[PDB]
RNA sequence: ACCUCGGAGCAGAACCCAACCUCCGAGCAGUACAUGCUAAGACUUCACCAGUCAAAGCGAACCUCAAUUGAUCCA
């Protein structure tokens, strides 16, 4: 009784005679390399990856946003040769690499990698954190604009939101100062939707900000269509992710059927859903920026639900599944003697007749 | 009466441990010292020899070092009065 | 196993020949 | 006349308790064993004399994954250098895929 | 009523009314509650008690906390690097 | 060969625990965990009681 | 009854980073003779080619989310000699900082012993607790 | 000649399986003295007695081996 592969064995490639002549791994870093590199193979026996929630990747995602701009990658090779070139001109960076003591211009490397790559790696972090899963029901895009937005608490400092920061509801106050690069012919629509903290429905949002046909970096200029409200997530519940999202539209569109009244503090009416929306706007506009951040509990957003939404706050409580017990046996043979306390309700004397 | 007795001779005896601590290593790290310097002792004298085995080298080195210890015992009579 | 198809995939003393 | 003495040692029990697709409460024993047969893998510990039990509740399946040993364990490092510049090991290992979530919120108070 | 509650004094009652936000209701009460046994005097036995040990700890604020590093060491390093992206020069309110 | 020999503590008195030991070699001194004072004190090798 | 009031008694939260940074999710414990430890919610991995040196932050289902690497032409016209010690430095540093603009300050660092006595992983894990990015993750709440 | 325990074959792929069947062994040894205390769920030499693994928790630094062994009363 036997029974042949469904394809082919692993170690079999290789011939079994001249071994002596084959070249072994010398380390353990190269079998390593070798082993993390084939775990990586779609196998066809059972493997770690089929089992435990890859989500059933395999499948292309809808791209949704600009091109990429064209370059010449053969002049833009060329220059970048001529400047790593006349960087090894100079000796005394010879000098600083050979001393050990020579550092890095963090703020210039961080302009030119929001300059050249930082869109693929925002994208990336934006689908680690779920945002095109509940955003577009799947439907990816990457944020070609770079957007700057901070947020205004004190005097001197900032509170940025960068992709994934995490910023307390005291300091989102006040509407935030933001701020992009744009040219004097496009229109644009900000949009700032929490992707939790709906109360009453799972998979719905907030809506918390939306102008619309900013004319270009006057941000101040767009039309308030909804006005700007603090974010609030419920004490015991855990970090909710609030996002802002930048769209470029071609030509001045307008819409009143999404737009609120100006207080809007009824909750009902903040009901968004981005899916929804962008269905609706699917061809005059196209998503370009992207920014999002965490937001916990502070002893701020009592004062959200008090003096702004006028209601009482819900508190939540992270409770686990009850214990579990086998059925109880009548003779329990070789267990303890707290056997009995494991299945009793009250932990007091009881009396019963008497 | 004998409560307060043992719970006082338990505080006394935690007051007196910290120095029994570090006289305890101290005397760890200086018998350790001690072997590893026997260590030497009976690698140093083993040097010198022609052939073969311990059979006679080895014999020779622990007459040798017999020598040296009677002569520091012998040292330490004299240094006592 | 030894009736399943993947029989023998632990196999590694057929490689190294010391 | 019976020279040889000594051999009447009973069995030990020891095997799969839990096949595939079995479900399996924290703490359940796996499989026992002496010389490794089965490896631990996720949620999957071992214990002393190299038993296999659950630390989730879940199902338990069985793969085949591939085997990187630690690089102190010395034996099996120069077994890993003594391979050729292709091969790989592939042994047996037990996981136990969770079936619960680890917890709920729940709404407490309203106040 | 925390705010009306005239037998307890004014600065333990500013200090229970601080330190205790998490108990207090909508309209200013001090909501305490228990549910250890089953005879309901047990239950106000208890909530008795957090009231008088509340309040003969509110008074006593050279009350020395003792460090815990399981569950607030988290939000102590996530708090430290919040802080260390404070960097600009002019923003407002 | 081997030997058996009683440890008691000197700080939370009356503990005792026991441990084997070479018999050849010199009394034990040690540091283990006594539990009436939650510390880890001294032990002094005091009255053997076995030959294994 | 006010309309706002509706919370619905169950709340559900679909945020991935959740429950990790409520340090009540839970870890792949095990594995227990293979290597690595597949115990982390965040790990540290550096590669090492003979051109350049790259550094990933991992999420153990496999997804990376944040990385710096001498590939990069930002960090490759700062810097001479990709391969040496200070371009693991300035890796370190640009890693750091790229994860604390994603919010993420607990990660995994588990080498091979001679990776680790190495002068290069020494002084990119300093640029990265310099940085504030802290290694050895807390640990699990009921574990 | 043997009376107790462990490993291999008979017993080839879950468990188990005898023989005055064929071969090996054991009645120890070695290092820390947290070889501290408690506590879900399980395995179990086909009964029982015995034996084995162990999540989490309080504290504290940041275990090798295969058998290597003896119940009650009593002292
Ligand atoms: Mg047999
Ligand atoms: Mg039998
Ligand atoms: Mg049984
Ligand atoms: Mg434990």
């Amino acid at each position: 009784r036997r029974t042949p592969p469904l394809g082919p064995m692993p170690n079999s490639d290789i011939d079994l005679s001249n071994l002596e002549r084959l070249e072994k791994y010398r380390s353990f870093d190269r079998y390593r390399r070798r082993a993390e590199q084939e775990a990586q193979a779609p196998h066809w026996w059972r493997t770690y990856r089929e089992y435990f929630g890859e989500k059933t990747d395999p499948k292309e995602k809808i791209d949704i946003g600009l091109p990429p701009p064209k370059v010449s990658r053969t002049q833009q090779l060329l220059e970048r040769k001529q400047a790593i070139q006349e960087l090894r001109a100079n000796v005394e960076e010879e000098r600083a690499a050979r001393l050990r003591t020579a550092s890095v211009p963090l703020d210039a490397v961080r302009a030119e990698w929001e300059r050249t790559c930082g869109p693929y790696h925002k994208q990336r972090l934006a689908e680690y954190y779920g945002l095109y899963r509940d955003l577009f029901h799947g439907a990816t895009f990457v944020p070609r604009v770079p957007l700057h937005v901070a947020y205004a608490v004190g005097e001197d400092d900032l509170m940025p939101v960068y992709c994934g920061n995490e910023v307390t509801p005291t300091e989102a106050a006040q509407a935030p100062e933001v701020t992009y690069e744009a040219e004097e012919g496009s229109l644009w629509t900000l949009l700032l939707t929490s992707l939790d903290g709906h109360l009453l429905e799972p998979d719905a949002e907030y809506l918390h900000w939306l102008l619309t046909n900013i004319p270009g970096n006057r941000v101040a200029e767009g039309q308030v269509t909804c006005p700007y409200l603090p974010p609030f997530p419920a004490r015991g519940s855990g970090i909710h992710r609030l996002a802002f999202l930048l769209f470029k539209q071609d030509q001045p569109i307008d819409f009143s059927e999404d737009a609120r009244p100006s207080p809007c503090y009824q909750l009902a009416q903040r009901t968004f859903r981005t899916f929804d929306f962008y269905k609706k706007h699917q061809e005059t506009m196209t998503p370009a920026g992207l920014s999002f951040f965490q937001c916990r509990w502070d002893d701020s957003v009592t004062y959200i639900f008090h003096q702004l939404l006028d209601m009482r706050e819900p508190v939540f409580e992270f409770v686990r599944p009850p214990p579990y017990h086998p059925k109880q046996k009548r003779f329990p043979h070789r267990q303890p003697l707290r056997y009995l306390d494991r299945y009793r309700d009250s932990h007091e004397p009881t009396y019963g007749i008497y | 009466q004998k409560r307060r007795e043992r719970e006082q001779h338990i505080a006394e005896c935690m007051a007196k441990m910290p120095q029994m601590i570090v006289n305890w290593q101290q005397q760890q790290r200086e018998n350790w010292e001690k072997a590893q310097a026997d260590k030497e002792r009976r690698a140093r004298l083993q040097a010198e020899a022609q052939e073969l085995l311990g059979y006679q080298v080895d014999p020779r080195s622990a007459r040798f070092q017999e020598l040296l210890q009677d002569l520091e015992k012998k040292e330490r009579k004299r240094l006592k009065e | 196993y030894k009736t399943k198809p993947t029989h023998g995939i632990g196999k590694y003393k057929h490689l190294i020949k010391a | 006349s019976s020279k040889n003495l000594g051999g009447k040692s009973s069995g030990r029990r020891q095997g799969i308790k839990k096949m595939e697709g079995h479900y399996v409460h924290a703490g359940n024993i796996i499989a026992t064993q002496r010389h490794f047969r089965w490896h631990p893998g996720a949620h999957v510990g071992v214990g002393k004399n190299k038993c296999l039990y659950a630390l989730e509740e879940g199902i338990v399946r069985y793969t085949k994954e591939v085997y990187v040993p630690h690089p102190r364990n010395t034996e099996a490092v120069d077994l890993i250098t003594r391979l050729p510049k292709g091969a790989v090991l592939y042994k047996t290992f037990v996981h136990v895929v969770p079936a619960k979530p680890e917890g709920t919120f729940k709404l407490v108070a309203m106040l | 009523h925390l705010a009306t509650a005239e037998w307890i004094a004014e600065p333990v009652r500013q200090k229970i009314a601080i330190t205790h936000k998490n108990k207090i209701n909508r309209l200013g009460e001090l909501i305490l509650t228990s549910e250890s046994s089953r005879y309901q005097f047990r239950n106000l036995a208890d909530c008795l008690q957090k009231i008088r040990d509340m309040i003969t700890e509110a008074s006593q604020t050279p009350k020395e906390p003792t460090k815990e590093d399981v569950k607030l060491h988290r939000i102590r390093i996530e708090n430290m690097n919040r802080e260390r992206l404070r960097q600009k020069r002019i923003h407002s309110a | 060969k081997n030997i058996l020999v009683r440890m008691v503590s000197e700080a939370g008195t009356g503990f005792c625990f026991n441990t084997k030991r070479n018999r050849l070699r010199e009394k034990l001194t040690l540091l283990h965990y006594d539990p009436v004072v939650k510390q880890r004190v001294l032990f002094v090798e005091k009255k053997k009681i076995r030959s294994l | 009854p006010v309309e706002n009031e509706a919370v619905a008694p169950e709340f559900t939260n679909r945020n991935p980073r959740n429950l990790e940074l409520l340090s009540v999710a839970r870890k792949e414990r095990g594995w227990r003779t293979v290597f690595p430890s597949r115990e982390f919610w965040h790990r540290l991995r550096v590669i090492r080619t003979q051109h350049h040196v790259e550094a990933l932050v991992e999420h153990q289902n496999g997804k990376v989310v944040v990385s710096a690497s001498t590939r990069e032409w930002a960090i490759k016209k700062h810097l001479y000699s990709t391969r040496n010690v200070v371009a693991c430095e300035s890796i370190g540093r640009v890693l750091a900082q790229r994860c604390l603009e994603a919010g993420i300050n607990f990660m995994v660092y588990q080498p091979t012993p001679w990776e680790a006595a190495s002068d290069s992983m020494k002084r990119l894990q300093s640029a990265m607790t310099e940085g504030g990015v802290v290694l050895r993750e807390p640990q699990r709440i009921y574990e």
